[PDB]
């Protein structure tokens, strides 16, 4: 606190820190003075170092029960060096972590800011197994619908179909002068790096969304026809399939020249695609055969 | 296990040597009562240790009286009971009592005359000599 | 060293010509600074002619390799970072500002051809794998050059 510190005497803490880990157990103090430092380091620039003693942290969790409530408040600290530079899905668990601190409060502002951040990193979120089963356990709560931008929200994730990109940014782009609660956007468009950034993502996202339903209704598909789909320029749909043909979520074979492009059918020559198609197929009648039999025996059995 | 050491008492009455006293009282009670003292610096906690005379005397004595001291548990073993005649099996029977070591931990465990039972082989010659060798 | 310069020239062994280099380093450690810099160029280089980039990053991670990070072990990062990119515009930009690290290279003819022709079919793989049926004059528009060439280059893929 003297010379406010720089590189070297935030370092000159760093070798001293886990010194007395191992030497005595202290609950509250120790914990306090173990994140002082990181949030010099920011303040350092050097952030391989930030995240080396931000995961020594991690092993003294869970801090609860003891504090309660200061402790909680140190996450927003953590947040702030997992969504700078290359994760936006680290956030994401731990949002809800930060969400726990306005569950004691007794505080509205806060807590009604909480949903709306907590709520709006599934679009920079990559889609994943692990997204799907997230979403559900936030939606249907009492307290989440209280937003109306959040019903806009769901309506794209609920069963797809399409929407126009425009009309998306006709919600959306109010929120920056809607509010009450603009901390959401102010962590988005804050920074106009970071707002472009997470501008082209929600691109990448909504062109990516719209990919997933035409792999299961092609078939076929006039590469033209995709274009006026997507309100983009054919060559853009080509860099959008080459990034998803080399994620490999989703296998395809798009004709530039004949204008013909198709997402799958699977080729499956023979064997198992007339073998599981076929045979389940007429297992179905074979199964089910059994089951209405009980149907009738008891109908005939009520009133005879 | 039933091996009855009195003192206490005779603990303070052995007086020399006291800082002999000083380096066992430490190796074989602070590795129990702090084991964490040893995992920060790095050491390992001495699993062994010799007490040898009679330059002087107080050998079993002393180490006798820790085992009432210390209290635990403590198991003394005679080394008239590795022969065991035929069938020197009784090298195993160390194998049984390093089984019930690791199950009834912590223990004290004595081994006196250890000469007899720990010689060199140097000549060899007759047939018991290998067995113990074993 | 000497041991690794022969089979790199001789070519036949990528394997043993990476042990030689870092054992190599092993001696230099500890009491010459400006022979171990230097040594990280080579095994890290073969390592490249083997075309594993990815345990390229996993070696300079080390604690060991720290205290020797300087201005070279970025322009071995960089090639591997290029390699697994599969990308030979950022190779050539780069190329510019590390030549001078370059020029230490024995053999610059040799390393750089061999990555060419690699590269060739690492920027064909990306624009061959989205469709079967393709044109060759605007797919020669990615890499950015003549269609002569390139047909060579996919009939030789064939063979
Ligand atoms: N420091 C001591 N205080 C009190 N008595 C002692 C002490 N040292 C020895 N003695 C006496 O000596 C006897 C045996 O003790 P100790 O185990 O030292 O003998 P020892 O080691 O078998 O001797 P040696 O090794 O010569 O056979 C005890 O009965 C005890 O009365």
């Amino acid at each position: 606190k003297e010379q406010n510190g720089d590189v070297k005497e935030a370092a000159s803490i760093l070798q001293e820190l886990q010194v007395e880990t191992y030497g005595s157990m202290e609950k509250k103090e120790r914990v306090e003075f173990i994140l002082e430092q990181m949030r010099l380091c920011l303040a350092v620039k050097d952030y391989i170092r930030t995240q080396i003693i931000s995961k020594k942290i991690n092993t003294k969790f869970f801090q609860e029960e003891n504090t309660e409530k200061l402790k909680l408040k140190y996450y927003n600290l953590m947040i702030q060096l997992d969504q700078h530079e290359g994760s936006y899905l680290s956030i994401c668990k731990h949002y809800r972590a930060i969400y726990d601190t306005p569950c004691i409060q007794a505080e509205s502002e806060k807590w009604q800011q909480a949903l709306k951040s907590v709520v709006l990193y599934v679009i920079l979120a990559p889609f994943d197994n692990e997204q799907s089963d997230l979403v559900h356990r936030i939606s249907g709560d009492k307290k989440l619908e209280e937003i109306p931008k959040y019903k806009d929200l769901l309506k794209l994730f609920t069963t797809m179909e399409l929407m126009r990109w425009s009309t998306l940014v006709e919600d959306y782009g109010m929120e920056l002068r809607k509010g009450s609660l603009e901390s959401p956007a102010t962590d988005v468009f804050g920074s106009t790096e970071e707002g472009e950034k997470r501008w082209k993502d929600l691109k990448n996202r909504v062109v990516e969304h719209n990919i997933r339903i035409m792999a299961k209704y092609y078939t076929r598909i006039t590469m033209k026809r995709m274009a006026q789909l997507l309100d983009l320029s054919v060559d853009e749909s080509e860099a959008f399939l080459s990034n998803l043909v080399v994620n490999k979520t989703i296998f395809a074979k798009v004709d530039r020249l004949a204008g013909i492009i198709n997402f799958q059918r699977p080729k499956d020559p023979n064997n198992l695609l007339n073998d599981w198609s076929q045979k389940l197929n007429s297992l179905m009648s074979l199964v089910n055969k059994t089951t209405h039999l009980i149907a009738k025996e008891e109908m005939i059995h009520n009133l005879q | 296990m039933s091996h009855e050491d009195p003192g206490n008492v005779s603990y303070s009455e052995i007086g020399g040597l006291s800082e002999q006293i000083r380096e066992l009282r430490e190796v074989i009670e602070l590795p129990l009562t702090n084991p964490e003292l040893f995992q920060r610096v790095g050491i390992i906690p001495p699993k062994g240790c010799l007490l040898y005379g009679p330059p002087g005397t107080g050998k079993t004595l002393l180490a006798r009286a820790v085992a009432s001291q210390l209290d635990c548990n403590f198991l003394k073993v005679v080394s008239s009971s590795i022969v065991d005649k035929y069938i020197g099996e009784s090298a195993r029977l160390i194998r049984e009592m390093f089984n019930y070591a690791r199950d009834h931990q912590p223990c004290i465990i004595f081994m006196d005359e250890i000469d007899a039972i720990g010689g060199r082989r140097f000549s060899e010659g007759t047939s018991a000599d290998r067995e113990i060798q074993r | 060293m000497q041991s690794g310069i022969i089979h790199a020239a001789e070519e036949k062994d990528w394997k043993t010509a990476y042990s030689y280099f870092y054992e190599a380093f092993e001696g230099y450690d500890s009491i010459d600074s400006p022979k171990a810099i230097t040594s990280l160029k080579y095994m890290l280089l073969c390592k490249i002619m083997l075309n594993t980039p990815e345990d390229v990053q996993a070696l300079v991670s080390g604690k060991l390799a720290l205290r020797y990070a300087g201005r070279q072990t970025e322009a071995l990062k960089c090639v591997a970072q290029a390699s697994k990119n599969r990308s030979l515009a950022d190779f050539e930009k780069a190329l510019t500002d590390y030549r001078a690290e370059l020029r230490d290279d024995p053999i610059i003819s040799t390393h750089l051809a061999k990555l060419y022709d690699n590269l060739l079919e690492q920027n064909l793989i990306r624009v061959i794998e989205p469709f079967s049926r393709v044109q060759i004059e605007h797919i020669s528009s990615l890499i950015k050059l003549s269609k002569a060439d390139v047909e060579r280059k996919l009939s030789q893929m064939i063979l």
